[PDB]
């Protein structure tokens, strides 16, 4: 469902493993070129823990397969990222959401 | 400026740069333009690039005519040229553009029929050539955004076009793709028969299927062969180019051909499956045309340029970051500065009255919308908004709400709400505290001190939209508060000292649009109590140096202050009040 | 007129219905602000008593048939054509005037807006049309400014049918007014209300305008211009390098732009053509200019991703090697001495071709122009010339900036007039013919 | 600048007179700096006469009387803390019976032609409370059963006597002086 | 000559801007004023603010905060529109308050507070709201009465504050009157408990209010209830009903602490 392109290689060791929370410093848009989302601007680092449902799938599954010390860039069909029904007032309904991600570290 | 001509303007920012003022016209009682001024005059000069806007009403040549749809006829939009006929007269290419755009698939795929008419993703419009016009001079077809091409003469050979090769490992050519900003054919070519296009018709035809991303044109019911294959997201405008012969030229016809979406249904996203023709208010015609203006950047890119050596080569060389604020229009696919809506009025307006909709959708505690609208307005667009000297007033103002709207309205709110009520819990420090600082009787400075009294918790949710959890809903969004303090505190001192100086252009151009939103922020934050201890002594020694002074200028408030910023620093004087009468209720709590 | 009388035999009061009504606007005219504080009092009073007897007597009611009757008839020539040349003209001033006149008849009054509370559904109806879409929007956001009633009675469908209008009819200031009037009323926020508002407006996209911090982008060229025309004495392969002695990936938010290609200019001129001066547009935003980033081929500001051998956007110690053959248009990159696998062909080569990179801030990169300006660390292709051939023999070579305006103090700083084309640009010999 | 923002809000077309802290607070000082409340010699009393003529001048150049004649007519007869204010500070103006206060209430009045004053008027009138023998009653077997009083004050009999007196003197400083005219006036 | 002190600052700055500018905003007049006033009263604002005063000691710091976060809560949600969520709101804030020790510890903080006036001012909005055509959110009336009886019932001060508004609750006593598992959640219920085992209210309680309870059961008895026969009960003449709960009021008013307030 999600497929990922590498902008920065990363050591290609170190990946994601169960109950360790990643830490993601990310930038989201929409398909069109929009932006809605982003935690550089915010300059705060984004933390989650896999498996416990805390973040869309298609962001988890990318977060997953990306390495430690990697940027890629992350596309999530709908399906995989708030369906059909969409996020009130930010993301319309079915949309396609990209995502340029870098883990910078895990804890 | 002629051709090849290069001349200097001195404002007489410095007055000693100025060459001959002393010599003549400094005696005679003239002043340098820019002699009270305390920013650089913004410089605006002419637009190279020629960009599409809407025939004026009193344009001299081009006239365009609305002719309502009517229950035989689609809705038509008629060019004609009042010029013609007579002397000055001109008679060149005009380049004619509809203002909204057609969205081709964002993926491609690998009687009319009302099913197949509504599955369909395919748009039509036509443009009837007049009687007496040159169907040679005529061009019709599509334009994208890219196009700034103005020329005396137009070719369809001229058009700008790419192809962007891709190749694998082998180098076998997976994917060729031609790219152009204009997709257009020529009705001269277009006729087969001949001469007889003046009996009737001359209908040109542009078909576009947003689902595979094809254009095809039809003449007269025959399908031509010019064929255009265009990329996905492509947005696509429907132009007709014409050298006028006649006075009436050309004419856009919003019509539906047998299984074929109308243009309405195409643009609008409202009636996207509405299957009659529809010419909406917003459709208009658009001409190219020079007369526009561009404003030149106050501040450039530090760029450095030099020879390393023999060896190393030429250097060019950035390291300090410059930004902007750039506003997009959504329909036209451009993005203009902010800064020029200075001189653009309706834009500015409707800009305003944009940010008044955002501060009350999230007016009175709608968290929800506030972290809705975290995405729309960013927290560095926030804070270049507040930072930004040349910014129009009505925008900074606008965004200075916006902020505490979004941010720091809630918190400020719940603590005036228990501003009234004092509730002083029984412990060391509450025993500790007393009236005055020390045994002589002198008030302490007002704010500063140990206050103990109950007062509402401080707590912000971090936006963030990959996160699905409901809890960050409530709470307001988080706002990085010591970096609001320390601008609030250095834009204040500026704004201070420099309305002594009583500057020409204050910022934001008025007195009022500079102070009372920066007023506004400050008191919020006072409010709030983000303000600790040497921030407020600073604070205290804007508001007034002699009489806040810890043991010549002339404070904010001996400054012949507008009547809105007196209002301001009359509640601020309240919120000093509070401070002390709950100071004084603290002292006697402590030796109760 | 409905059954159809002859148009003779119905008496139709045109001239005697506008100038009451024009008079009737005028009895109900808000004091004005000029006025004593007295006199304003005593005309505002004047005017609610006014609007009180007039609501008691029922006259919105008779206003609003009128308005009805006459939205019967669509346009003002179908007017014409049902009564007469007169009435068809003086039907769209009927109506704007009714319009008027029932919005100042409610204005300021809370109990005429208490009534017209449960008819505004009927006004909503009418709103798309142009003819009546002022008048309705003035009825509109004068009820919902005094009377809470109607904002209660405001739904889903109607707010809808508001920003449809916003949608059909461009942007209108007044909407977004009466929007905010919908969200809050009388300082009581109606959180059903900024809800839907939020969630049909705002995540289109589609009509607010959009508003982004922008990094500035600066292009940096040498002075060799590079133009192929028949029989000229112009070499058609050249080739150069650049090296990224330094990057940083964020400097701000935003990402740090970094592309490297050659650029065409418009016609001869020297000034490059097809982008902005001053803005975040750079190499490949334009048809003008063609930019390599590392991962993507730009070119019209539209970019495909490209293969090539550990692929990666342009970082430290990056040598980009770009290669212009104008034999057949064609515009190949190599990163680090390996080939990527993409080319620019097929394009427009009327003007002049000149080496450009277009970044933002926090870079460090260097020109090898080949020769004496620049070595090259990767030998050129066969049959390719290095760039600081081109150069003239009388003119020395820089890089300079490729826009005519730079950051100097505002009374030194040069404005440049319109610059004559470069004809010695090309050097073609045209035979006199004996 | 107070007088005229004053003014100006009794003169607002409103239901009620809605309560104003500041209205009540500034009309009580001025009052109180009007009247600035052994036996007196000729000398000292026409002192003290004239000290009170020129306290009542500083208001009622400025248009106190104005003042207090708008807010009892915006009153529209309801008793209120705001109305007993109002009858202070008229009492202060007119106090000693100020023949140029008397003569600028009757002027404004004539030209106003306000019946809203003399509709107030009787309307306060008719409101004001009298002794109670149920409400005294009430009160002296609640005292019986001994149970500790809310109020010490027990003024739930005569409820506002001190605004029934200050309102009956306000109209005998009004006909103060046989002011003719404006007793045949009322 | 220095003013050395903010009291002789403002006075002398609001001062100076009076005479130096006739101004014409009223709202900044009115702000200049009330903040002059305010600096030559000092001891107003003691006079104001003590009365408010409360005092706590460190052990009940904690639950103190939840409770002040609680009445906050619901008293934002005043400016707010009533609707689904905010009854949801107002009720779970109402729940806390209860649940929360401080409410009966200290029934004088809480009076200072003024959660009361809060809480009619809520249900006064609701039934404001559509009370010709019945209560809507008669949840909410149902917990407002039930937390005003309780606040009655916590002390007998509470009673003098509850009393204050009886004339309100006694013009709307026929709110949930006909609906049963509305007992003890009516505005009469409210009054009932206001007045009820209290001898000096009892006494305070004047004869307008009893003529407007007796036109009441008046009515019960001369009309049946439009709201049972549309739901389909027989139409008898008279309403039981409505009758006996302001029979219980009267009771109420005429009976306290077993014996028999003769007047």
């Amino acid at each position: 469902g999600v497929e990922i392109e590498t902008i920065s290689p990363g050591d290609g060791r170190t990946f994601p493993k169960k109950g360790q929370t990643c830490v993601v410093h990310y930038t989201g848009m929409l398909q069109n070129g929009k932006k809605f989302d982003s935690s550089r601007d915010r300059n705060k680092p984004f933390k989650f823990r896999i498996g416990k449902q805390e973040v869309i799938k298609g962001f988890e599954e990318g977060a997953a397969q990306m390495s430690l010390g990697q940027r890629a860039k992350l596309t999530c069909t709908p399906d995989v990222a708030y369906g059909a029904t969409g996020h009130p007032g930010v993301i319309p309904p079915n949309a396609t959401l990209i995502f340029d991600v870098e883990l910078l570290n895990l804890e | 400026l002629g051709v090849a001509q290069v001349g200097r303007m001195n404002f007489g920012k410095d007055v000693s740069t100025l060459k001959y003022f002393t010599i003549c016209g400094l005696q005679e009682g003239y002043e340098p333009f820019a002699v009270n001024t305390n920013r650089d005059i913004t410089m605006w000069l002419s637009k190279r690039l020629p960009q599409f806007l809407q025939v004026p009403s009193n344009h001299e040549h081009i006239e365009v005519t609305r002719i309502d749809g009517t229950i035989d006829s689609s809705p038509c939009l008629k060019v004609t040229q009042k010029s013609f006929g007579s002397q000055n007269s001109n008679t060149d290419i005009m380049f004619y553009r509809l203002s909204m755009p057609i969205e081709c698939a964002e993926v491609f795929s690998k009687r009319d029929d009302y099913d197949f008419l509504m599955q369909t993703s395919t748009y039509y419009y036509s443009v009837r050539i007049f009687p007496g016009q040159e169907p040679a001079n005529v061009w019709v077809g599509w334009i994208t955004s890219d196009f700034h091409q103005y020329d005396t003469g137009f070719d369809l050979d001229r058009v700008r076009t790419v192809t962007v090769t891709l190749g694998d490992e082998k180098g076998k050519v997976h994917e060729s793709i031609k790219r152009s900003n204009c997709y257009m054919v020529c009705a001269g070519e277009s006729m087969s028969p001949g001469q007889g296009r003046n009996n009737n018709g001359l209908e040109i035809g542009c078909v576009v299927d947003a689902a595979s991303g094809l254009l095809t044109f039809i003449a007269n019911g025959k399908e031509l062969s010019t064929y255009y294959q265009v990329e996905p997201s492509t947005k696509l405008f429907p132009a007709v180019f014409a050298q006028a012969t006649s006075p009436n030229v050309f004419q856009f016809e919003l019509g539906r051909i047998k299984n074929v979406m109308p243009l309405s249904a195409g643009l609008f996203k409202s009636e996207h499956k509405n299957p009659v023709p529809q010419c909406p208010p917003r459709l208009h015609v658009q001409f190219l045309s020079h007369v526009l203006w561009s404003r030149m950047p106050n501040q450039f890119l530090k760029v450095d340029v030099s020879r390393i050596s023999e060896r190393q080569g030429w250097l060019v060389q950035c390291l300090d970051p410059l930004q902007f604020m750039s506003l997009h229009i959504p329909e036209e696919n451009r993005s203009v500065d902010i800064l020029e809506l200075t001189e653009q009025e309706e834009l500015l307006k409707f800009h305003y009255h944009t940010l008044r909709l955002y501060s009350a959708v999230c007016a009175l505690g709608n968290h929800r919308v506030a972290h809705a609208l975290c995405s729309h307005v960013d927290e560095p667009q926030l804070l270049y908004a507040i930072e930004n000297k040349y910014m129009p007033g009505l925008l900074r103002a606008g965004y200075y709400d916006l902020l505490i709207d979004i941010h720091l309205s809630s918190y400020a709110t719940a603590r005036l709400m228990m501003n009234n009520e004092y509730i002083v819990p029984m412990t060391e420090e509450t025993k500790s505290i007393t009236l005055f600082p020390d045994e002589n009787k002198k008030h302490g400075l007002p704010g500063i001190g140990l206050s103990t009294s109950l007062r509402p918790r401080m707590q912000f949710s971090s936006p963030s939209f990959v996160s699905i959890s409901n809890e960050c809903y409530q709470y307001s969004p988080e706002f990085p508060l010591d970096i609001l303090k320390s601008k609030t505190i250095q834009m204040l001192t500026e704004a201070v000292k420099e309305g002594s100086l009583h500057a020409r252009d204050p910022v934001g151009g008025t007195t009022e649009f500079l102070f009372v939103p920066l007023i506004k922020l400050f008191y919020t934050l006072l409010i709030m109590g983000i303000f600790h201890n040497e921030d407020l002594k600073h604070i205290l020694q804007l508001i007034e140096p002699s009489v806040f002074k810890e043991a010549p200028k002339e404070g904010l408030l001996q400054m012949k202050l507008p009547e809105p910023v007196k209002l301001q620093m009359c509640l601020l004087l309240q919120y000093l009040c509070d401070c002390q009468v709950r100071h004084r209720i603290e002292a006697i709590v402590a030796f109760s | 007129l409905s059954k159809k009388a002859k148009a003779s035999t119905v008496d139709l009061p045109i001239e005697s219905v506008s100038l009451s009504l024009q008079d009737l606007i005028g009895y109900f005219h808000p004091p004005d602000e000029h006025l004593e504080h007295e006199d304003k009092q005593n005309r505002l009073r004047a005017l609610k008593n006014r609007q009180n007897l007039f609501q008691e007597e029922g006259m919105i009611n008779l206003v609003l048939e009128c308005i009805d009757r006459l939205h019967v008839y669509s346009s003002a020539a179908h007017f014409a054509d049902v009564a007469g040349r007169e009435a068809g003209e003086s039907w769209k001033s009927i109506l704007n005037s009714l319009y008027e006149l029932l919005a100042a008849l409610i204005r300021g009054n809370r109990k005429n807006c208490a009534q017209f509370s449960g008819s505004l559904d009927w006004l909503i109806s009418r709103l798309e049309r142009l003819e009546a879409s002022s008048g309705i929007l003035e009825v509109l956001h004068c009820v919902l400014v005094e009377s809470p009633e109607a904002l209660n009675i405001i739904k889903e469908g109607h707010i809808k049918s508001i920003i449809s209008l916003l949608d059909k009819h461009g942007r209108n200031h007044k909407v977004l007014d009466v929007l905010c009037s919908l969200c809050v009323c009388h300082g009581v926020a109606v959180r059903s209300n900024q809800h839907l508002i939020c969630d049909n407006l705002l995540p289109g996209r589609d009509l607010l305008l959009q508003t982004r911090l922008v990094n500035h982008v600066s292009s940096m060229r040498p002075n060799i211009f590079l133009g192929v025309s028949e029989g000229s004495a112009q070499y058609k392969k050249w080739y150069y390098e650049l090296m990224v002695d330094h990057t940083e990936p964020f400097v701000t938010a935003e990402a740090t732009h970094l592309r490297v290609g050659w650029a065409s200019t418009e016609g001869y001129s020297p000034y490059p053509g097809g982008g902005e001066e001053w803005g975040g547009n750079g190499v490949g935003d334009d048809l003008f200019s063609y930019g390599f980033d590392g991962l993507h081929l730009w070119s019209g500001c539209i970019a495909r991703t490209v293969s090539s051998p550990n692929q990666h956007l342009l970082r430290t110690d990056d040598v980009i090697s770009c290669c212009l053959d104008l034999s057949a248009p064609s515009i190949s990159f190599r990163i680090n001495g390996q080939p990527v696998q993409g080319m620019f062909e097929n394009f427009n080569i009327d003007g002049l071709f000149f080496p450009v990179v277009s970044f933002s801030a926090g870079i460090k990169v260097r020109f090898l122009l080949g020769g004496r300006h620049g070595e090259f660390k990767f030998l050129p292709p066969p049959g390719y010339a290095p760039c600081y051939e081109a150069v003239l023999p009388k003119e020395k070579l820089k890089v300079e900036h490729s826009r005519e305006y730079k950051q100097e103090r505002t009374y030194t700083r040069d404005l440049l007039g319109p610059t004559v084309s470069l004809t010695q640009a090309a050097f073609t010999p045209i035979p006199v013919d004996t | 600048q107070l007088i005229l923002l004053f003014s100006r809000t009794a003169l607002t077309e409103k239901c009620k007179l809605e309560e104003d802290f500041l209205y009540m607070a500034y009309a009580d000082i001025m009052a109180k700096s009007c009247h600035d409340e052994e036996v007196k010699s000729f000398e000292e009393k026409e002192m003290e006469k004239q000290k009170l003529l020129y306290q009542q001048a500083r208001l009622h150049d400025r248009g106190a009387a104005e003042m207090v004649l708008q807010t009892i007519s915006a009153s529209k007869g309801e008793t209120g803390p705001m109305v007993a204010a109002t009858l202070k500070l008229g009492i202060a103006i007119l106090n000693g019976g100020n023949s140029t206060v008397q003569q600028k209430m009757l002027d404004y009045l004539k030209e106003k032609k306000d019946v809203g004053f003399f509709q107030s008027l009787a309307g306060l009138m008719q409101s004001c409370s009298v002794l109670d023998l149920n409400a005294f009653e009430r009160q002296n077997k609640a005292e019986g059963l001994g149970m500790v009083t809310e109020e010490g004050s027990g003024e739930k009999v005569l409820q506002d006597d001190e605004f029934t007196c200050d309102l009956f003197r306000f109209l005998q400083l009004l006909c103060e002086g046989h002011n003719s005219d404006f007793q045949n006036y009322l | 000559k220095k003013s050395s002190t903010l009291q002789q600052l403002i006075s002398e700055t609001m001062v100076r801007w009076a005479q130096e500018s006739v101004i014409e905003d009223p709202e900044l007049v009115r702000a200049m004023f009330v903040l002059l006033h305010r600096q030559y009263d000092g001891i107003g604002g003691l006079v104001r603010a003590l009365p408010k005063t409360y005092t706590i000691n460190g052990v009940s710091v904690e639950d103190t905060i939840n409770l002040l976060a609680s009445l906050g809560q619901i008293r934002s949600l005043l400016s707010v529109r009533m609707g689904k969520e905010e009854e949801k709101l107002m009720i779970r804030g109402l729940g806390d308050i209860m649940n929360n020790k401080v409410f009966y510890q200290h029934p004088n903080l809480m009076r200072a507070l003024g959660m009361h006036e809060t809480v009619m001012e809520v249900m006064v909005n609701v039934l404001g709201g559509g009370e010709s055509k019945e209560i809507t959110f008669p949840k909410m009336v149902a917990n407002c009465c039930r937390f005003l009886c309780y606040f009655c019932r916590i002390s007998r001060q509470n009673q003098k504050a509850m009393f204050d508004h009886l004339s309100y609750l006694l013009e709307n006593s026929s709110v949930g009157l006909a609906s049963p598992a509305m007992r003890g959640s009516t505005p009469l219920d409210v009054a009932a408990a206001s007045v009820m085992d209290n001898n000096e209210l009892a006494l305070a309680l004047r004869e307008p209010d009893l003529e407007k309870v007796v036109r009441y059961l008046a009515g019960c008895g001369l009309q049946s209830c439009q709201m049972l026969v549309s739901k389909g009960y027989p139409d008898i003449g008279w309403n039981p009903v409505e009758g006996e709960r302001y029979l219980d009021f009267l009771r109420f008013a005429v009976f306290c602490n077993g014996e028999s307030v003769e007047e």
